């Protein structure tokens, strides 16, 4: 089916944060005691990439931001309709901006009476591929709407072993997605320098275990990581939000290590600047976005990394070599990690089928 | 951080055509630069402003026939080519940045250090 | 053109006091709410830095000293405190509409003993 | 199969094409498979090859399908097969360059003779096609001379160059 | 609800029987949280709606006011080539439903051109008595 799923999350409705105001506005509480059902001997072929869900998941966060970070300059284009100098002009909008706390909410979705959920258990999933361990349910659970690029942020661990997906490997056009099954703490404190720290004694263990893991497709060749190739710079160098600001960081002294089976990394405190803004490329469309001048300071940060997203090198050229860079930036890539087992099932009891008897005429 | 750099000062003769040379090193795409003189008790006022990315014009009506600008992106660097020289053509010149979309003019950021030229027979 | 006009011509002040320096336009330019207006300072033998731009929002970098305030036709730059550093040329620039037109510029001299 | 012509020293466009209106991904691949450009979500990544620094895009017609791909300061090497990937097809296109000119910079008398310069892809045969303001249309193939340079002869000569139906007008530097 | 997906058709045929015979014998709250009564109260009264609905529409093929009925239309070879035990013991309902998802829509009209034929007979007895 294609029908609308409510959003249900389990809100405050008293304090200043916006994630608040629109759960109070539009969500109702949870369900008091949620109830399982553990099909038994089913198997339905899962798809990912083609899912429906993430379509409107991707059309409400948008919404949502519309109620918390108002833009005091939002700048973006508009053409007339002209075959072919095609009409094009820039226009310009303004609104009040009063700083604001933000803070990401959990989320719940549920299908509305006449439909149910289907979730897969399998600890694998292939990516793509029917599992069988299937359940059904009315909701899912807690999503958070964080937003980045190039690292994804707090979120759900894998099972028991961290995991590759791809839609068409050996094309090097989509965006390869890993998930790790423990998670590696970041802190990023900081008028216009901020520093950011990552646990390397972990670090390091996430990149051996992600490259054995990888060179099961490629065996021969030897895998390397390379910084950014360029472009924007929301892109070429990690972005996120934190208490109303704009950080972007560089990422150069994480991917210019060269990987073997063995380690050619080092032999405590990884450091790494950053530095705020204020005109950002927006991630809804074309066009620049200004906003306040940022906070006295004393501003800090702390989260989990699980996820990972990285792209492909390939060609002719290629001489016994893969080299790995950075990518991201299509939240629908970003937010497809989260919504990978659920699909939504509408029931059909009707049936034909020959049988031996005869009617009395 | 964004950087610009100019070449030295020169000596012409009035009359001729030259053309002097800013060199910009993150490099410089869709962006949209301008060109300002300095001469003593006149302040500033700017000449000319182009757009690499689709060598976009514009000019400003009292400099008509008097400057032209191009860019070459692949070395990075801007040209301003200014002909019919006199006594009052010797002054600073320099080369400013900035970022894309038509009138932007809120991020000048940074300015070049400027090239003196001088129009003398001498 | 929107012509500019800055006072006072000469300007000068003790160290550690208030100064402000006023600029007047021709005709208006507010567009959407937003001061399209760009304060300058140059110092011989060094080429003019963007100090202060939209008079609202101030440039990484440069101290707080700054500020900005007006509306409409006069808008007035303020720095406190002053400093042994800050003698300088400073020029008022409008960023509404093509063709643009500097200011007459105004000189700050430190007063010491 | 289009087919366009450089000029070594301008741009040139070469527009894919959709008709849902949505931004859709795509690329812009060699003939060696190396990306060039590409969108991703709505940002832009240039591709790790020698064409970094000059590709580009206009970046306010993708939201009308229209997805070109702008290239600066062209240069011969550059002739080869490029293909689109709007949203499952393969919509390619073909770029050949040469740069014709004259070897003798300003140093020109009358009555001698003039012979022109002309740098051709490895691997192609245009012909060029002359033209003079005195109607010498002096026609040949890739490489072609004029024995005879004077005053009457002044102005860069028209002389362009066609291949495969499709022509591109150069100019020659004169001085006497 | 009249079974769990997975099993053979003989088998839940079967045990439907049985099920029914079973039913016949008889052998931490937010006060927002109101709006979940509700919310169920409406699914189960829009399941039992559609239900009856249903089962009234049921009688264009004469088959109304029952769950399992017979018509008189035969069946060709075309459609299946299969057997009874095979279909009866195997090919789960989903997969039996694919294979002859082609000729979903023909049935239909024949089934109907079916019954009215014979209502038509039965009104002309009828005129007899």
């Amino acid at each position: 089916a294609t029908t609308t799923l409510f959003c249900a999350s389990d809100a405050k409705a008293y304090d200043t944060e916006v994630h608040n105001v629109w759960a109070t506005h539009a969500c109702v509480p949870t369900d008091p005691n949620p109830q399982e059902i553990v099909l038994g001997n089913v198997t339905e072929n899962f798809n990912m990439w083609k899912n429906n869900m993430v379509e409107q998941m991707h059309e409400d966060i948008i919404s949502l931001w519309d109620q918390s970070l108002k833009p005091c300059v939002k700048l973006t284009p508009l053409c007339v309709t002209l075959n072919c100098l095609i009409n094009c002009n820039t226009s310009v909008i303004t609104q009040a901006c009063p700083k604001v706390s933000f803070e990401p909410i959990p989320i719940h979705y549920c299908a509305p009476a006449g439909f149910a959920i289907l979730k897969c258990n399998s600890k694998t999933f292939n990516g793509s591929g029917p599992c069988t361990n299937v359940s059904t349910v009315q909701c899912t659970h807690g999503i958070r709407p964080v937003v980045s690029t190039q690292l994804l942020l707090n979120g759900s661990l894998a099972e028991e072993e961290i995991v590759i997906r791809s839609e068409n490997i050996t094309d090097n056009a989509k965006t390869i997605i890993v998930q790790l099954n423990e998670a590696v703490e970041i802190n990023c404190t900081r008028i216009r320098q901020a520093h950011c720290n990552i646990s390397k004694a972990r670090w390091n263990e996430t990149l051996g275990q992600i490259v054995a893991k990888l060179e099961e497709q490629f065996p021969n060749k030897t895998i390397i990581f390379n910084h950014s190739s360029g472009g924007d710079p929301e892109i070429v160098t990690h972005s996120f939000n934190c208490g109303g600001e704009f950080f972007y960081c560089n990422t150069t002294p994480l991917f210019n290590s060269t990987w073997n089976n063995t380690r050619t990394d080092d032999y405590q405190n990884i450091t790494l600047q950053c530095r705020i803004k204020q005109i950002i490329n927006m991630w809804q469309g074309v066009g620049k976005a200004m906003y306040a001048p940022p906070i006295r300071g004393q501003i800090r940060c702390s989260s989990n990394i699980t996820g990972l997203l990285l792209t492909r090198d390939g060609g002719r050229d290629q001489n016994g070599t893969e080299t790995f860079r950075p990518g991201g930036g299509n939240m629908r890539d970003n937010w497809r990690s989260e919504l990978y087992k659920y699909k939504v099932v509408k029931i059909e009891p009707l049936g034909i089928a020959p049988t031996a008897c005869k009617r009395r005429v | 951080q964004v950087q610009l750099k100019q070449s030295g000062t020169e000596l012409v003769r009035p009359g001729t055509s030259v053309k002097m040379s800013c060199k910009a090193a993150y490099t410089f795409t869709d962006y949209w630069i301008g060109w300002v003189k300095q001469r003593p008790g006149h302040g500033l006022e700017w000449i000319g402003d182009f757009y690499p990315g689709g060598d976009y014009t514009l000019y400003s009506e009292n400099f008509m026939g008097k400057a032209s600008l191009t860019a070459d992106t692949s070395s990075n660097t801007a040209y301003m080519q200014l002909s019919s020289l006199t006594s009052e053509d010797s002054a600073i010149y320099y080369c400013a940045r900035g970022h894309y979309y038509g009138y932007s003019y809120a991020w000048f950021a940074y300015w070049g250090q400027g090239t003196l030229v001088t129009v003398s027979s001498a | 053109d929107i012509v500019l006009t800055q006072s006072p011509a000469s300007l000068a002040v003790s160290l550690g006091q208030r100064a402000t320096i006023s600029c007047k336009a021709s005709q208006s330019v507010d567009y959407d709410g937003d001061s399209y207006m760009n304060w300058y300072q140059q110092k011989p033998g060094q080429p003019p830095k963007l100090l202060i731009y939209a008079a609202s929002n101030l440039e990484s970098g440069i101290p707080a000293r700054f500020s900005g305030s007006g509306s409409g036709t006069d808008f007035t730059l303020n720095i406190h405190p002053v400093g042994e550093e800050d003698a300088a040329t400073y020029y008022c620039q409008q960023s509404h509409e093509d063709p643009w037109t500097f200011g007459g510029g105004t000189m700050l001299e430190i007063k010491r003993t | 199969k289009k087919v366009v012509l450089g000029k070594k020293g301008d741009t040139v466009e070469l527009t894919c094409t959709a008709s849902q209106k949505k931004s859709i991904q795509f690329h812009w691949k060699n003939s060696n498979q190396i990306k060039i450009l590409g969108n991703q979500g709505s940002f832009l990544t240039k591709g790790p090859s020698k064409l970094n620094d000059r590709a580009d895009s206009r970046r306010s017609l993708w939201d009308q399908g229209n997805f070109p791909l702008i290239i600066k300061n062209l240069k011969i090497e550059d002739s080869d097969t490029y293909i689109c990937e709007v949203e499952d097809q393969k919509e390619e296109v073909q770029l050949l360059v040469f740069g014709l000119t004259a070897n003798s910079d300003t140093h020109l008398l009358q009555g001698q003779s003039l012979t022109l310069t002309l740098e051709s892809p490895p691997g192609s045969s245009p012909s060029v096609q002359c033209r003079s303001p005195r109607g010498k249309n002096i026609q040949g193939g890739k490489t072609l001379s004029v024995s005879q340079l004077e005053l009457q002869d002044s102005g860069t000569w028209t002389c362009t160059v066609l291949q495969n139906q499709k022509k591109v007008e150069f100019k020659i530097d004169i001085v006497v | 609800f009249l079974g769990a997906a997975g099993s053979t058709m003989g088998a839940a045929s079967m045990a439907l029987t049985v099920q029914a015979r079973l039913l016949l014998s008889g052998i931490q709250h937010m006060l927002q949280l109101t709006v979940w009564g509700i919310k169920q109260l409406q699914a189960r009264v829009l399941a039992v709606e559609r239900y009856l609905r249903d089962q009234q529409l049921l009688g264009i093929w004469g088959c109304s006011g029952k769950i399992i009925c017979c018509t008189n239309v035969p069946w060709n070879d075309s459609w299946s080539n299969k057997t009874i035990n095979e279909i009866w013991d195997n090919m789960t309902w989903m997969q039996w439903e694919k294979e002859i998802d082609n000729y979903t829509q023909h049935i239909y009209t024949l089934l109907e051109v079916s019954q009215i034929q014979q209502e038509k007979n039965e009104q002309e007895l009828l005129e007899l008595d």
